[PDB]
């Protein structure tokens, strides 16, 4: 179904921000996360190795489609989680 | 005698950028309760002051948590976490161990932080429909220079006067109107500036 | 595609296109589709987009843009320009 | 919630009284010591004086230069604070402040514009800049009270405005000096409110 509307790459490589771009390069995974407050994980000795200062979720709105993105809709979102950390766009040094 | 509370003048801040403003203290403000007794006050140009931190180290509530403090017994630092475009203004170094508070401090120019450029020192000779009014204002104009920190000289001084914008936020530089009120005889008988944006002064003149 | 034999060459690409539209939005009562609704308050996205752009230029011969129906976001502007754009 | 709204603005010759009250809301009015700041254009502030808490009783304490001058009162009933000016001088003019504290400016009043001047209102004199060869610009000399708007184009330019701020004569009167820059034959016009003297301006070298 992700073929039928034409998203995806012939190849199964998401070619981000490359002038080959096909679009998704689906693959299957997963991934999971024990989170703890800092001073909660500090007190009990459990490990620290990396600390989430801030988060937030942003709905594209009123976009061009569903699956379609927001341009204005991920600078509040990445600006909300950047005012609720109280971080700033010249403090990350890298963004996945 | 006066405790003497200045604080250091030509602040130049950066949106994003952290900074820090300190104060002088003569006498010590470390009263004897263990509390600071000095404050920080924010005239935000346009509106009224606001009540930034008391105490040396306590923040007030409306404002945010931001603005952090503290100090030593003479020594004071305001620990401006972070400059937003709205953070804009003049800070003050108000104490508080000996009213009256009749001075509250000469201020600190708190500038949107950017690059030395050259000031557009442009001499303007007065129209002569006005020198056949009954008076004459030649204009030594600058533009798009900062810091503000030069006066215009009138050779070939005195009857000058002060004129100068804030910063505006595109372009974020000042610009300075030395208005030369004169007298109708004396028009027959140049101005530069000494701004750190050169280092010679530019000489032209009516 | 009709070659200019009427006045009618308009009416004609426009009820062609209404056809189209009715076949690519799921319409089984291809009878009716809101003429002055625009391309996307009838679900015309991505897909209902690029297949009716297909099928425009497949039964008309032509060759519309990638964003025709961001260009025409009416029924009524999209025959319109494709039945001013016979050469 | 809090709000310190003031009135009492106005126009006057040295030597005169005018009116300040301070509008208080939100809060027992008797407990803190309400105090007035007086702001100098465009520099620094100066505090002119307080009252103590009926509470606390205590008396009016002054600024040095507004002895046997200025007078401060409150009252709980009518919750007002009073700035009473009497033998105005020159310095006069500035913006004075109502403040929430004597030793403690918690909040802050918006201002109002008290102006000490000997000037009349009149229309400006509005003299341009001839360019040396570039910036074109044109004086607004001679003109009071002080709105003022000054635009270029007749608001139709707006990039590399400079509405220089007001000019102090020691006449009481004021000028500005709005000039553009921009390599070229401009409009600028300047509205006296008060006066109703529109003067529309050419200009070239």
């Amino acid at each position: 179904d992700f073929s039928r509307m034409n998203s995806l790459a012939p190849d199964g490589r998401c070619k981000a921000f490359s002038a080959g771009a096909n679009g998704f390069g689906m693959a299957e995974g997963a991934g999971m996360l024990l989170l703890e407050r800092l001073s909660d994980a500090r007190r009990n000795g459990h490990p620290v190795l990396a600390v989430l200062r801030g988060t937030a979720v942003n709905s594209d709105g009123a976009s061009n489609g569903l699956s379609a993105p927001n341009g204005r809709a991920q600078v509040r979102v990445i600006q909300q989680a950047l005012a609720e950390s109280g971080l700033g766009p010249a403090d990350i040094d890298a963004v996945e | 005698d006066v405790v003497m509370t200045q604080s250091p003048l030509s602040l130049p801040v950066t949106p994003g950028e952290p900074a820090s403003i300190s104060c002088r203290s003569s006498q010590s403000l470390l009263h004897s309760n263990g509390y600071n007794y000095l404050d920080w006050y924010l005239q935000k140009p346009g509106q009224s002051p606001q009540l930034l931190i008391y105490l040396g180290s306590n923040r007030a509530s409306g404002v945010p948590d931001r603005f952090s403090g503290s100090g030593s017994g003479t020594d004071f630092t305001l620990k401006i976490s972070r400059v937003e475009a709205e953070d804009v203004g003049v800070y003050y170094c108000m104490q508080s161990l000996q009213t009256p508070r009749l001075t509250f401090g000469p201020g600190t120019k708190v500038d949107i932080k950017r690059t030395v450029a050259a000031p557009s020192v442009f001499i303007f000779p007065p129209s002569d429909e006005q020198l056949k009014s009954g008076t004459a204002s030649v204009v030594c104009l600058l533009n798009n220079f900062y810091p503000r920190g030069a006066k215009v000289q009138w050779k070939v001084s005195g009857n000058s006067q002060e004129s100068v914008t804030e910063q505006d936020s595109k372009d974020s530089t000042y610009s300075l109107s030395s208005t030369l009120t004169l007298s109708k005889a004396d028009y027959e008988k140049a101005c530069e500036v000494t701004h750190q944006g050169l280092s010679s002064p530019v000489t032209k003149s009516f | 595609l009709a070659s200019l034999p009427a006045p009618e060459r308009e009416k004609a690409l426009f009820e062609l296109v209404r056809s189209h539209a009715a076949a690519v939005l799921g319409h089984a009562s291809a009878e009716r589709v809101p003429a002055d609704q625009a391309f996307a308050e009838l679900g015309v996205d991505s897909l209902s987009a690029l297949e009716l752009r297909n099928r425009l230029g497949a039964a008309t011969g032509v060759r519309l843009p990638t964003t025709t129906v961001f260009d025409h976001p009416d029924v009524r502007t999209l025959a319109a320009h494709l039945t001013s754009e016979l050469g | 919630e809090v709000q310190l709204v003031q009135s009492g603005g106005g126009l006057v010759q040295p030597g005169r009284s005018l009116r300040l009250s301070c509008t208080a809301s939100g809060f027992t009015f008797g407990d803190y010591a309400m105090s007035w700041v007086r702001q100098a254009p465009g520099k620094g502030l100066e505090w002119v004086g307080f009252i103590r808490s009926k509470a606390y009783g205590g008396t009016t304490e002054y600024a040095a230069s507004v002895k046997g001058r200025f007078t401060i009162s409150r009252d709980d009933s009518k919750s007002i604070a009073y700035l009473q000016m009497n033998s105005l001088k020159t310095e006069d003019t500035a913006v004075y402040y109502c403040t929430r504290g004597g030793t403690l400016f918690d909040y802050w009043g918006q201002g109002t514009l008290v102006t000490v001047s000997s000037a009349s209102t009149k229309g400006p004199s509005v003299f341009p800049l001839a360019p040396s060869s570039a910036a074109l610009g044109c004086l607004v000399k001679d003109y009071f009270p002080e709105p003022v708007t000054v635009s270029w184009n007749s608001g139709a330019l707006t990039s590399g405005v400079h509405t220089f701020p007001a000019v102090l004569q020691s006449s009481g009167l004021y000028s500005l000096s709005s000039v553009v820059t921009v390599p070229s034959t401009y409009i600028c016009n300047v509205n006296h409110k008060p006066s109703n003297t529109k003067v529309d301006k050419k200009v070239e070298p």
